[PDB]
């Protein structure tokens, strides 16, 4: 539980550091996460199953 | 000492470099450069004058280290004998104090 | 391509755990060539390699380090003055190039020579080191001897005061 | 300024 | 001179003072007090009671 | 509750998050008393280790 | 051959003196295996003088001893550990040298 | 090409032994916990404490009321056979170390009044214990106080 | 008073002999210690030839010269190169 | 090549010789996972001269975006359709001579939530096995005062007043 | 590489002088014709070993200096070779902690 809390806290810290422009950025480089497979369907199926 | 001597030699050589650089690049600069270079040169000389002429370092070095080993052995024996005497004395005084405390408590 | 920071030995290791029995023995003292890091670092070598290997030697075998270091200091100042003299007469003379190379050589000769009279700094200092340790042992023995005498005197005085009071 | 610090920055 | 002869030279460990802790920006710390007369009571503190 | 809420928020006509790219401007080994207050005590004095780590 | 074994073991022990490599191995989970502790116990042959004669970087030996305490390997997975140990190592090194030099020079200049 | 130093005793230390006596020890103090003493050590330390307790007792004016004391190899075991029982001990150097009460067992144990129980709440016993311990920690006349 | 004086004397003796035992321990380490001097000189030159035994003259907080084999020396180092 | 976000590439020699002018060269050292031979800076190196040629021949042009003199040097990958037309592809940031790829605001958060909740789920499964609830008993989790104490407390306060504590 | 600012140049003088630094100069030591091993072939002469341990040998065990003050290898010599307030500082040759 302590470790889970720590990961949560680290994410919150990074989000609060993006909340402002203090030592950070947010430039949206027009990209596109292209998945070259049928990963989604298989993933969903296996996940639900287990 | 030797690191200081190496740094002084390097600074003397640099002295040449900075002086010439300044020149290519007024009178007070040349005066201070010459004075500093002469001073560091004299310092290097007086530091070299403090070097040692080679002596034994082996012949005398080996003889001295052998004598030192023998004397270290004999001094270890003497000091352990002295510690033996002190331990006997402390055991005696501790037994005496314990007997006195027991006799006082038995009363 | 893209190698990582180096991994632990995988070739061996599995043998060293074994079953806690029949283990591989310490490898023998390879008294020859090895490859630590990237350098060969082979065994059987000296401490200050002679300047004869790799460069000219301007100093005779008498090598009275103290006198030759003093001469080399003089040659360097005089050679600097000559380099200034090449600048007076012809800057483009070949002598400038010869002057620069020799000036480095004279300085290198000083650097080789400083290494050359350095040896007292180890073994002779080792000699003083051992003498100092022996002197410290003698001092501790003397302190014990004096402390024991003081304790004996204290015991004697206290004992007299017991029966003297009796 | 700020070279990577093996010993801590003074 | 040439052909130095190495003899059995014994040297004692140079443990006159130890730097238990080293702080930043210099400032050396010599925590080791080199004692025993009090170290016996220090070890008696470690001794149990319960 | 918290996980369902987070997933729900992420999937309700919100901007496309894969587009944006996080870039650090300045790193100074200087003591900061404001980032220590803002992040509630963790991650003080934005050093060099902290950007590869986070 | 035994020569390659000797060379690889020498390189590995000299590399162990790096806190970065130690944290690397600790995070990657190599220390948790009971094979690596036996390999470390076997690696103790470097304490002999005939083997220590070939060690260029001697700072490793002491570190190796710590690895046998079985509490040094459970920790050190943190990066702050490598931070602190490398800090203290470089601090001891540089401060010892330069502080001896500066103390001698400053005392000689002030006493005059 | 500037050569450094002959290294003085660093080379000697590695060859003579191995325990690096350089750098910081804080590594071991902060990362490695200390190993506990074995029973042999226990008995020797408790015998040293017995001698120290003998000295402290012959110096201190033990009450003549009872003062039933046994060294018990670690504790004077000051015991009245009446209604009180205490175990005082020292922590170090004889000149100025305070005492440690440790145990505050109450001897008044009647089988006609208190059946299958003590005679007073343990919390009150611990309160009296800490009170008398803080009172003896003043190095006034703790044995009697 | 006699008992107190005796105890003080005992403490003195104890500390003195404890220090003597420390010296004896050094002597026991030293006995096994005796070795060739030339060998000591060679090992000192080996450990001191690089920036390991002595911090460099100009070594500030920012140097490739590290107390360990860096990472480029590791990349060409036998270790992982031969494990690959 | 498995995951470009999870790769870091470095080189010690180039580290001391690093300056605003040489950052592109460091990315260009080749055998660097982030950069590619296909990029036109590489084509420019193969040819001759680097000037306004990135605005003439328009395509894959890695260009420095923001720079801090000592360590921080951010690089951006652009795909140009024409002069005065820029399309940003990705951002690779170099901290302390160590190149990383800038994480997406969302891929990072997805992985982060996954690790935290996976930890919470392992803890939950373990706690459920720890539990041993039954119809009889509240839930075995396997895996006072005799009231004569008011007079004792009165006596305690009495001895407190009589024998005061001495620190 | 232009430098040459009065301030930049002035820093150079102080830094260089600090590293480097009525005679108060060490006594001149002349030729050493008999070296203990090769020159005089007097290897293991007992007088030489006795002299190094306790007697003052001008260059084997110390530096004589002028004014008569004797400085052993472990000690640091403070001397003033130039005719100025600033004094050269030879740190110890051995420096055994």
């Amino acid at each position: 539980l302590r470790s889970a809390l720590t990961e949560m806290c680290v994410l919150y810290d990074v989000l609060s550091i993006v909340r402002d422009k203090k030592f950070m950025t947010l430039d949206p480089v027009s990209q596109d996460a292209l998945p070259p497979k049928q990963n989604p369907q298989t993933l969903q199926l296996i996940s639900k199953k287990k | 000492r030797l690191t200081q001597l190496q740094d002084a030699v390097n600074s003397l050589a640099d002295q040449f470099c900075n002086a010439i650089g300044v020149l290519q690049q007024t009178e007070e600069y040349a005066q201070l450069f010459a004075a500093l270079i002469a001073r560091t040169a004299k310092d290097i000389d007086v530091l070299i004058d403090s070097l040692p002429s080679e002596e034994s370092t082996a012949a005398l070095q080996a003889a001295s280290l052998y004598k030192l080993e023998e004397e270290n052995h004999e001094a270890a024996t003497c000091l352990e004998d002295v510690v033996y005497r002190g331990d006997m004395l402390l055991e005696k005084i501790q037994s005496a104090l314990a007997d006195i405390a027991q006799s006082q408590l038995k009363t | 391509l893209l190698p990582p920071p180096m991994q632990y030995i995988k070739e061996y290791t599995d043998e060293n755990i074994q079953e806690g029995l029949a283990p591989k023995p310490p490898p023998p003292i390879k008294d020859s060539y090895m490859m630590f890091g990237n350098q060969f670092q082979c065994d059987d070598l000296i401490i200050r390699p002679l300047e004869s290997q790799g460069i000219e030697r301007l100093h005779p075998m008498q090598f009275d380090h103290k006198k030759e270091l003093r001469k080399l200091n003089m040659s360097i100042l005089i050679n600097f003055l000559d380099l200034l003299d090449i600048l007076i007469r012809s800057p483009g003379s070949i002598k400038r190039e010869e002057k620069l190379e020799d000036l480095k050589l004279l300085f290198v000769h000083v650097h080789h020579l400083i290494n050359e009279y350095r040896p007292h700094q180890a073994r002779e200092t080792l000699r003083v080191m051992m003498e100092v340790q022996k002197r410290q042992r003698l001092e501790t023995a003397e302190r014990f001897q004096k402390h024991l005498e003081r304790v004996i005197e204290m015991i004697q005085n206290c004992l007299a005061s017991l029966p003297d009071d009796l | 300024s700020y070279s990577p610090t093996s010993p801590s920055y003074s | 001179m040439s052909g130095v002869r190495a003899v059995r030279i014994s040297i004692e460990s140079a443990c006159e003072k130890q730097v238990h802790e080293v702080g930043l920006d210099g400032t050396e710390t010599y925590l080791p007090p080199l004692s025993m007369s009090q170290n016996l009571a220090r070890l008696a503190q470690r001794i149990d009671f319960s | 509750q918290l996980n369902t809420l987070n997933k729900v928020l992420k999937h309700e006509k919100t901007p496309l998050f894969r587009n944006q790219v996080i870039i650090p401007l300045v790193l100074s080994p200087d003591r900061d008393e404001d980032l220590m207050r803002q992040t509630e005590g963790r991650v003080p004095v934005f050093s060099h280790e902290v950007v590869p780590d986070h | 051959g035994n020569r390659l074994r000797f060379q690889l073991e020498l390189e590995f022990v000299q590399c162990l003196a790096n806190p970065n490599y130690l944290n690397f191995l600790a995070q990657r989970g190599y220390f948790k295996d009971k094979a690596f502790v036996n390999y470390l116990k076997y690696l103790l042959y470097w304490k002999d003088p005939e083997y220590a004669k070939y060690l260029k970087y001697p700072q490793c030996l002491h570190m190796l001893e710590l690895l046998q305490y079985e509490h040094f390997r459970k920790e050190l997975v943190n990066a702050q550990c490598a931070k602190f140990i490398d800090e203290q190592q470089i601090l001891h090194w540089q401060h010892y040298s330069r502080k001896r030099m500066r103390l001698q020079q400053a005392l000689a200049e002030q006493q005059q | 090409a500037r050569l450094p130093s002959f290294a003085i005793p660093y080379a000697i230390d590695v060859l003579t032994t191995g325990s690096y006596p350089r750098l910081p020890t804080c590594i071991r103090d902060k990362i490695i916990p200390p190993d506990p003493i074995t029973k042999i050590e226990k008995q020797a330390t408790l015998h040293q404490l017995n001698q120290i307790l003998r000295h402290r007792l012959v110096t201190t004016d033990l009450p003549p009321q009872l003062a039933n004391l046994t060294v018990a190899n670690g504790r004077v075991k000051f015991r009245v056979e009446g209604e009180f029982e205490a175990t005082l001990t020292v922590m170090g150097d004889d000149p100025d170390v305070p005492w440690r009460l440790l145990k505050l067992e109450i001897l008044v144990e009647d089988k006609e009044t208190g059946d299958g129980r003590a005679l007073v709440h343990s919390m009150q016993i611990s309160f009296i214990h800490q009170l008398v311990q803080s009172r003896l920690f003043a190095d006034e006349k703790p044995l009697q106080d | 008073q006699l008992q107190k004086q005796l105890k003080e004397a005992e403490q003195i003796l104890a500390t003195a002999v404890y220090q003597a035992k420390e010296k004896l321990k050094s002597i026991e380490k030293a006995r096994k210690g005796a070795i060739s001097s030339e060998e000591i000189i060679k090992y000192a030159h080996r450990i001191s030839a690089s920036n390991a035994v002595c911090a460099p003259l100009t070594w500030v907080p920012g140097d490739p010269r590290r107390p360990y084999p860096t990472d480029l020396e590791m990349r060409s180092g036998l270790l992982g190169q031969m494990n690959n | 090549r498995d995951n470009l976000l999870g790769i870091s590439w470095v080189d010690s020699s180039w580290i001391p010789i690093l300056n605003s002018g040489s950052v592109l060269d460091y990315f260009s050292e080749r055998s660097n996972p982030f950069y590619d031979r296909t990029c036109n800076n590489e084509v420019v190196k193969m040819q001759r001269l680097t000037l306004e040629h990135l605005n003439q021949m328009v395509g894959i042009e890695y260009i420095l975006l923001h720079a801090q003199e000592p360590i921080l040097f951010i690089i951006r990958k652009q795909q140009r359709q024409s002069p005065a037309q820029v399309i940003p592809l990705a951002d690779y940031y170099i901290i302390a001579g160590v190149i990383y790829q800038a994480p997406d605001l969302g891929s990072v958060i997805n992985s982060r939530v996954l690790t935290a909740v996976h930890g919470i789920q392992s803890a939950f499964d373990e706690a459920m096995s720890y539990c041993r609830y039954h119809p009889s008993k509240g839930y075995w989790w396997h895996f006072s005062s005799i009231f004569q104490r008011q007079r004792v407390d009165a006596l305690l306060l009495d001895l407190r007043q009589k024998f005061p504590p001495k620190f | 590489l232009s430098r040459n600012e009065i301030i930049q140049s002035y820093l150079s003088r102080q830094s260089s002088l600090l590293s480097s630094s009525a005679r108060q100069l060490h006594v001149l030591v002349p030729q050493s014709p008999p070296t203990d091993l090769p020159g005089l072939t007097r290897e293991v002469t007992q007088d030489d070993l006795d002299r190094i341990q306790a007697s003052q040998w001008p260059g084997v065990n110390g530096c004589q200096d002028t004014q008569g003050n004797w400085y052993d290898w472990t000690q640091c010599i403070s001397l003033d070779p130039h005719g100025d307030d600033g004094r050269l500082n030879i740190l110890p040759y051995v420096c055994l902690d």
